[PDB]
DNA sequence: ATCGGATGTATATATCTGACACGTGCCTGGAGACTAGGGAGTAATCCCCTTGGCGGTTAAAACGCGGGGGACAGCGCGTACGTGCGTTTAAGCGCCAAGGGGATTACTCCCTAGTCTCCAGGCACGTGTCAGATATATACATCCGAT
DNA sequence: TCAGGATGTATATATCTGACACGTGCCTGGAGACTAGGGAGTAATCCCCTTGGCGCTTAAACGCACGTACGCGCTGTCCCCCGCGTTTTAACCGCCAAGGGGATTACTCCCTAGTCTCCAGGCACGTGTCAGATATATACATCCGAT
């Protein structure tokens, strides 16, 4: 019969075959279920979509049409949930979030 | 050669969300590293979770528990909902 | 000419807006080789390795200076000092 | 005043002489006496031969008792001082049954064994005990020592009686903060300037180290069912006490089990009932035959040797008997919906929750209508027991019988207080909250000779025993209890000696619910007690409801009358989760969390 | 008289005073004392020592003699400062 | 009138002022302000919320209803503060 | 006049007496009540062991003691002797919890 | 023949068969060499002996002849080495080593 | 009901460093937990090392690298020295 | 307050170089049997945890007071930072030469692991005990706050 | 400063108990075959890194000099926090009742994974464009600082 990929018949965009292969050949457990790759692919797709939407918002805010590591940095640090999730990473070439302490400003 | 990337899948998701923007190579690499990091975090948590319960199988239940252990709050809620949606669609279809 | 502090706030605005590297390239790269000579003789590096090292060092020092500034403000000051940075590092589980 | 000739022959009181016997000098003088055990077993077999069941098993265990058994096998006036009158050395009179109790005590003494005194309440138990100790003093010439462990409440009463009917005996009670307690220790206890010590359950655990260091002639205990558990800390501690014999003054033993009675026996005579499984399998629960009532029932002959109780039903007479009026009540709509809600759901112990719903749904938080919160008939309007209680309270009030409510939850007492205030009756509440002085003043207020106290709330298992409310006429056990004698003591708070007029005691029951199961099991245990021990001594139109519940009670009495020992111990433990058909069985996130704005360069 | 290498400068001083000032500004400070420079050189040297030691350990385990960006990334992640962008 | 509770002051108030001072002394402070006794309750409540959330997640996954010492230990280890002893 | 110690000495004695013992300083039952109240966090009616609550109290007390040490350092840094909520907040911000 | 334990052969005290089983059953990798359990057992043995020696010294200094968690904490926290190894670890019933800031001391 | 533990072995080690001291049960549990924790750390680092270098097996080389990578300096020196001498004795015998 | 002045800030233009589209093949994911073992379900046992209530001891906790010493504002004041200007100096970028280091890429085998089959010998568990660590008391010697 | 108190700090003693030694059952670690595939060795091939240099542009870094404003020390002055005595109340044991929850220890069985064999499309790699984003000037507007 004609073969249809698990990504398509699950409705996702991330690969499910590759995720299943990594889960097997990654020494995570002896046996890997059949819904685990689907669930993991869905979660990864969701997180990617969320962060990319915020980054695109920032890039449009700065009158540009290409997301750059600066926009990734800026979106991540401005969203508090993503900031907690990525609290320890350092996006290379991201700069820093603009902030001056109130006391330092002139009278 | 023959190095797997996730670049094409991330680009598909981007052209779904913002169908007029693009990604530079450095941002693309950062996004790929992000996906790999999250994958290894979730998989490692699920592996330890199965080991704690004397199970020899990773299944969607362990994946879900690891998701809500790692992602904070609203992120966890939405990710769990989306994963369950995808799994039910897959099994039904 | 300009009142004190004006150029300081101007420089803070300038540098919190941009993203490039702040330490020179060759001085840092030379320092990395020199400090790596001790652990094992005749190592080779590569540009990507040294760039990753520099990027990490930049981020570390920037966060350290943020903590030091906040410490100095805590003590009713605007000038940062070695006591400030030592307190920051020791609180942050390093000293 | 004139009994001092008996005091002749006693040595003069002197701590130095007392220290010879009181302090047991032998550090590890504890040993198994073959002579005493042989005498015990010989007399025990002389009374009857059934006791070899324990002995042969114990011989199958450690054989240095098996050789004692062999010794007892190969080798094979003690006049009771009947005291036809009151004993001279006690100033006062003793009734004939009291005399018989005293003689039983003496006869057990001169047999190297003991016996649980378990007389009915009010029959001067402490008088028996003081008389017997005086017997040892004046006649047997052993002034002391003696330990008189008791509940904290009655310590003053024990001392008052001991100084009243036998003033010669010197005795004191330990009490007070640890400093003056230790002062009393160092001055008298180790000083040996006494004959009888009085302590409390708590103090025994507290001041045990000094009390180890006295050879105790006996170790008396007041109401003893406290020791019914042999893993209780008090039981564990009260086993290293080197002692000759022991006494276990109590009320009714065997309150909710048989193993309980085994442990209670094991305290007095460990060398006989040394094996749990022996008692647990000889005539305890088994599954053999009609033996249940053909033989093992008849095998009380093991107890009658050492146990006693004198039925106050006929040895006194005045308390007209009792009047039990169980009322089966049906659940109301709020109860229906709530009870189903628990059945298919902080809510643990579903069985406890079901009891709450059978009492008043307002116990559940957020059940009553409101806020704002009122106190009108919407209170009675949702609790069936409370509706019947309102009707019955009105009927009693027009008759004029002031009532005691013995609830089982103090929160239920709160709702009852609100209901009573809304109905303009007044009360006095006593529970695990009121301090002592509150309790005494409340009792006095209720027992004023002209007291305007209609209702008088309590909790069933509270107030100790000195609470005396014979002025009351009706007791409403709003809830039934697991242990039948718990409610028995509660409902004898009004039936106690001195009560003049016949009393009625209601027991509201929620039909077709847990309460029926609880009542069934409680009746199982009560009938078990009787067999084992007592033998070998909108509106509901209240009238038709009364008749229906009375018929139900007769039917269940018929059901449980004809059960057998092994059968009566079954504890069917029918699951109450299923009541009318139960199966042990108890989003899209469109939030799109947030999207910030102003990601441009406008901070400055 | 100059055959020897008498001419030389220490490498930690290559972290110039104004570079530390630029870092300080990006951190958001307004006045810098005179001893912050020496203290900063010390702390940077210590940090680099730790990271470089771990990276070199990885490389010599793999039987190599070049320290790769992936090895540095592994070393940082082990230190607890994971870094996105240079692969991995 | 009184069936309503009107009782049980907040459980965070059970962390009394002297207990905070004992913790402070073991930390090594000599003189204490007066608002420390509220800031401390806030921070303790936050910490407990996080740890208990993770422990309950582990317990629910194992299909139990009992939070066990090993569940708490796993939660703390995940949070990054290992606890030797228990389990 | 009755003997009275000047301010600071009883505090120093308490410091050196609590830095030498090892027992728990929060009361067991109040801590357990707090824990079970919080436990309506991501579930409803739940059962706890006893080792669970003991472990939880150990962790909490260690955390609070470390926090108070950092706070003391901040307060001394400000050329002060008293600890203040500003010190708590600074210390707990620098560590990375806020 | 006659069984001769791998712990005996290596000269260690800690079990090597048990360590081998743990490496195999923990799915750390597909195959475990024959010298890895020996090396691991030796390292664990060394660290245990080190910490126990320090704890015993502390116990003697406290005039006791039995290690307790307080002695373990004193041994760990006094040396700058096991303190760094056990940095994030809290020891139950450990207490804290005594120090008082010199500013707080009287004149 | 059989629960494996290291109590016997750490007690054997104790009785040759301080041959007269004992050890309480709580300290014993702490030591067992410490040994388990260190074992997990070393094994996990060795597993990740094997995964990094495409190898499929764990051996003494990975264990040595993990030790030298986790233990701080002067402690790791003695640890690796003693590990090597033990493994050489095993190989010779 | 106004004017000067230095400094971002929008704005049009040209450059280019980095993102995005398109064809190839090759290898991995999918389809289809086959099978075994993992996990779900069931029954029996036993110990811990729940809920509501009770009674007691007794240290901590709450409260009030008084007084002092520490924090917080003001006041000089005299540095040590800033800001600006002129001048070297070094970073960065090009360029030259020759090698080794390393990552595929492709066989080739050895040897060293996993797998199976017994089988005894480690080790965990269930019993005693007795020696160490308690708590008690007492005498002492040792800081602290008022001359 | 010295005598007057309050507080650890030792010393001696009776008690409790929980480490420690000992005996059994069993299960798993070790001996002994057999096997097969992972990894070690070899040997091409191309790209990057090294070590000495050289020439050139051009911003940053350095050094120097006013010269403020700020960090620091003193003084004052509240006022807030500590020490201490006095009630009181809440923790902490001990209890009681029933039942459920969680662990073990078997058993049973079914179904869902792993293991193969084929076989095609999906994805990576190598190309070829073109447009998004610089940098450069330019006029605009917009705080800042001295009269
Ligand atoms: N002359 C008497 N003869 C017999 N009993 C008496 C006499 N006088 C008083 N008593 C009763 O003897 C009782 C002994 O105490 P008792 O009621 O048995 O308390 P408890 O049941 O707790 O032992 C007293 O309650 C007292 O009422
Ligand atoms: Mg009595």
């Amino acid at each position: 019969a004609k073969a249809k990929t698990r990504s398509s018949r699950a409705g996702l965009q991330f690969p499910v075959g590759r995720v299943h292969r990594l889960l097997r050949k990654g020494n995570y457990a002896e046996r890997v279920g059949a819904g685990a790759p689907v669930y993991l692919a869905a979660v990864l797709e969701y997180l990617t979509a969320e962060i990319l939407e915020l980054a695109g918002n920032a890039a449009r805010d700065n009158k540009k049409t290409r997301i750059i590591p600066r926009h990734l940095q800026l979106a991540v640090r401005n969203d508090e949930e993503l900031n907690k999730l990525l609290g320890r990473v350092t996006i290379a070439q991201g700069g820093v979030l603009p902030n001056i302490q109130s006391v330092l400003l002139p009278k | 050669t023959r190095k797997e990337s996730y670049a094409i899948y991330v680009y598909k998701v981007l052209k779904q969300v913002h169908p007029d923007t693009g990604i530079s190579s450095k941002a693309m690499s950062i996004m790929n590293s992000f996906v790999n990091d999250v994958f290894e975090r979730i998989a490692g948590e699920a592996s330890r979770l199965a080991h704690y319960n004397k199970r020899s199988t990773i299944t969607s239940r362990e994946i879900q528990t690891a998701v809500r252990l790692l992602l904070p709050g609203e992120l966890a809620k939405h990710a769990v909902s989306e994963g369950t949606k995808a799994v039910t669609k897959y099994t039904s279809a | 000419r300009y009142r004190p502090g004006t150029v300081a706030l101007r420089e803070i605005r300038r540098y919190q807006k941009s993203t490039e590297l702040l330490i020179r390239k060759l001085p840092f790269q030379r320092l990395v080789r020199e400090i790596a000579q001790d652990f094992k003789t005749d190592l080779r590096f590569q540009s990507s390795a040294v760039m990753a090292l520099q990027e990490a060092s930049e981020a570390y020092l920037v966060a350290l200076f943020e903590d030091t500034n906040l410490c100095a403000i805590h003590a009713k000051r605007v000038t940062i000092m070695p006591k400030d940075i030592q307190l920051a590092r020791r609180i942050r589980g390093e000293r | 005043e004139n009994l001092k000739p008996f005091q002749v022959g006693l040595p003069p009181h002197d701590p130095e002489s007392n220290k010879k016997r009181y302090l047991l000098k032998d550090a590890n003088g504890k040993k198994f006496d073959l002579e005493g055990t042989t005498k015990r077993f010989e007399h025990l077999l002389s009374l009857s031969g059934l006791f070899k069941h324990f002995i042969e098993s114990k011989a199958a265990k450690d054989p240095k008792f098996r050789q004692v058994l062999d010794v007892l096998e190969e080798n094979k006036e003690s006049i009771e001082f009947q005291f036809r009158e009151s004993p001279a050395y006690v100033n006062g009179q003793l009734r004939p049954y009291q005399i018989q109790g005293v003689n039983w005590l003496v006869s057990l003494h001169k047999n190297k064994i003991a016996g649980i005194l378990a007389d009915e309440m009010g029959l001067g138990k402490t008088l028996q005990t003081i008389s017997f100790l005086g017997y040892l003093r004046y006649i047997e010439k052993i002034p002391g020592p003696f330990l008189v462990i008791a509940p904290k409440s009655t310590l003053n009463n024990w001392l008052r009686e001991i100084n009243r009917w036998t003033p010669d005996v010197n005795a004191f009670i330990l009490q007070g903060d640890k400093e003056e307690r230790a002062e009393l220790i160092q001055k008298k206890l180790l000083g040996c300037d006494f004959d009888v010590v009085i302590a409390s359950y708590e103090i025994i655990i507290r001041e045990k180290s000094p009390l180890k260091k006295i050879n105790w002639e006996y170790i008396i205990i007041d109401e003893a069912h406290r020791i019914k558990n042999e893993e209780s800390m008090l039981s564990q501690v009260l086993r290293e006490f080197t002692s000759r014999n022991r006494l276990l003054i109590t009320g009714t033993p065997l309150q909710n089990n048989l193993h309980e009675l085994w442990a209670l026996l094991n305290f007095l005579l460990p060398d006989i009932f040394s094996d749990a499984q022996d008692f647990d399998d000889w005539f305890s629960s088994e599954s053999t035959e009609e033996d249940q009532d053909k033989i093992v029932k008849q095998l009380h002959t093991v107890l009658q040797p050492f146990l006693l109780r004198r039925i106050k039903s006929d040895v006194e007479t005045s308390l007209l008997p009792k009047k039990e009026l169980n009322l089966y009540v049906g659940m109301s709509s709020m109860q229906k919906k709530w009870y189903k809600k628990i059945l298919e759901k902080r809510l643990l112990n579903i069985m406890m929750q079901l009891r709450k719903c059978c009492n008043h749904p307002y116990l559940f938080d957020g059940a009553e209508p409101g806020p704002p919160y009122t106190t009108d008939e919407h209170l009675v309007y949702n609790a069936a027991k409370l509706q019947v209680l309102d009707k019955l309270l009105k009927k009693l009030k027009e008759e004029g019988s002031r009532v005691l409510i013995f609830s089982q939850m103090s929160r239920l007492l709160d709702i009852l207080e609100d209901y009573c205030y809304f109905r303009n009756y007044e009360y006095c509440r006593i529970d695990g909250s009121t301090a002592h002085e509150d309790r005494i003043q409340a009792i006095d207020d209720y027992n004023a000779p002209d007291s305007k106290k209609f209702v008088f709330l309590l909790t069933t298992r509270a107030g100790g025993l000195g609470i005396n409310l014979t002025s009351a006429d009706v007791v409403v056990l709003y809830d039934s209890d697991w242990n039948p004698q718990a409610d028995l003591q509660a409902m004898d708070r009004a039936h106690r000696i001195g009560q003049k007029k016949q009393v009625k005691v209601f027991r509201l029951v929620t039909d077709n619910s847990v309460e029926e199961k609880i009542l069934e099991r409680a009746t199982q245990k009560l009938r078990l007690d009787q067999l084992v021990i007592q033998q070998n001594r909108d509106d509901i139109d209240l009238d038709e409801l009364l008749l229906k519940s009375e018929n139900k009670t007769k039917s269940l009495n018929a059901k449980y009358e004809t059960l057998g020992l092994d059968d009566l111990q079954k504890f069917n433990q029918d699951s109450a989760y299923e009541w009318n058909g139960q199966d042990f069985k108890k989003l899209l996130n469109p939030t799109k969390r947030e999207r910030k704005e102003n990601y441009s360069i406008d901070n400055y | 008289a100059k055959r020897h290498r008498k001419v030389l400068r220490d490498n930690i001083q290559g972290i110039t005073k104004p570079a530390i000032r630029r870092l300080a500004r990006r951190g958001g400070v307004k006045r810098i004392s005179g001893l912050i420079y020496e203290e900063t050189r010390g702390v940077l040297k210590v940090f680099l020592e730790n990271v470089i030691r771990d990276a070199v350990t990885y490389t010599e385990h793999a039987k190599r003699k070049t320290v790769t960006a992936m090895d540095v990334v592994y070393a940082l992640k082990r230190q607890g400062r994971t870094l996105y962008g240079f692969g991995g």
